[PDB]
């Protein structure tokens, strides 16, 4: 349901 | 968020979504009182009976977010946390008492139109408006009924008398407790939820127009239930705890 | 200093749509 956030912030 | 309506756009600024990295899924709300510290419930981070015990290195914080699950390019930030300091007598065990914790992240982050701190109060304006009767606002993205938003919901709710927060539950409530909903009386009604945990409960003040964090979302027994009232950690209380993290750290 | 001012509203002097029915409950 989440849109991917950045893989930057992770 | 039971019974309440969708925020506009900048209303509330301090506003925080705490984020579980893997599974990406929203943790609990959460607010900005600067520009690297962030306020929200010890629960959200420290719960042994529901096996909730987070670091650092599993959460990010996200600032400036209206929509729920949507990365709010342009508007969001999000940021790391430098590290977690938990009340050092959170009641976990029994009642929730001091339910409360600091995070500092680990850049400072840049206010804008849709992100800004809010006051802590002080000791005159936390007397002067901490009064039965008197309507907070609750904002957060937790469920909607006893199911999720699709933006930042937003409800005021009526601070309620001690005794009838008191006649209301089996927990025994502490100083350290507030509570704030509707009576069945009242014909209105509105109330936090699962996953607004650790959300503010803000106060505007009439005397200078500032927001005040009063309060933030702890518990309650089910959500929007007649006879029943949502608790809050009182912010003013822990005050002393809250200076001296920021001064030591 | 500048808390609790959102620039979205007190700094442009305008009122959200139900920020007064809190001040109305402040006897
Ligand atoms: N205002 C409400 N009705 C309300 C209900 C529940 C919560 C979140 N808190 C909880 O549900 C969990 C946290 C650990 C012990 N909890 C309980 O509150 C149990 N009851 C927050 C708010
Ligand atoms: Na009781
Ligand atoms: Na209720």
């Amino acid at each position: 349901d989440f849109e991917e956030i950045p893989e930057e912030y992770l | 968020i039971v019974e309440g309506s969708d925020a506009e756009i900048g209303m509330s600024p301090w506003q925080v979504m705490l984020f579980r990295k893997s599974p990406q899924e929203l943790l609990c709300g959460a607010s900005l009182i600067s520009d690297r510290w962030v306020l929200t419930a010890a629960h959200c981070l420290l719960y042994p009976p529901w096996d909730k015990n987070f670091t650092e290195n599993d959460l990010l914080v996200r600032i400036g977010k209206h929509s729920r699950t949507r990365y709010e390019r342009n508007i969001e930030k999000i940021s790391m946390l430098e590290k977690i300091y938990i009340h050092p007598r959170y009641n976990w065990r029994e009642n929730l008492d001091r339910d409360i914790a600091l995070m500092k992240l680990k850049k400072p982050v840049a206010f804008s139109d849709y992100i800004h701190p809010v006051c802590l109060p002080d000791r005159e304006t936390a007397a002067s408006l901490l009064q039965a009767g008197y309507k907070g606002r609750v904002t957060g993205w937790g469920n909607l009924k006893e199911g999720q938003p699709s933006v930042l919901q937003v409800v005021n709710l009526p601070i309620v008398e001690r005794p009838v927060c008191k006649d209301s539950t089996r927990i025994r409530i502490t100083d350290n407790m507030f509570c704030a909903g509707y009576k069945p009386d009242e014909g209105k009604r509105g109330d936090a939820c699962e996953g607004d945990s650790g959300g503010p409960f803000v106060m505007k003040s009439p005397f200078n127009n500032r927001w005040y964090q009063m309060g933030i979302v702890s518990w309650g027994e089910g959500c929007d239930r007649d006879g029943k009232y949502g608790f809050y950690t009182h912010v003013f209380r822990l005050k002393k705890w809250i200076q001296k993290v920021i001064d030591q750290f | 200093a500048d808390c609790g001012l959102r620039p979205l509203f007190e700094k442009k002097s305008l009122e959200d749509k139900t920020e007064r029915e809190l001040l109305e409950s402040y006897i």
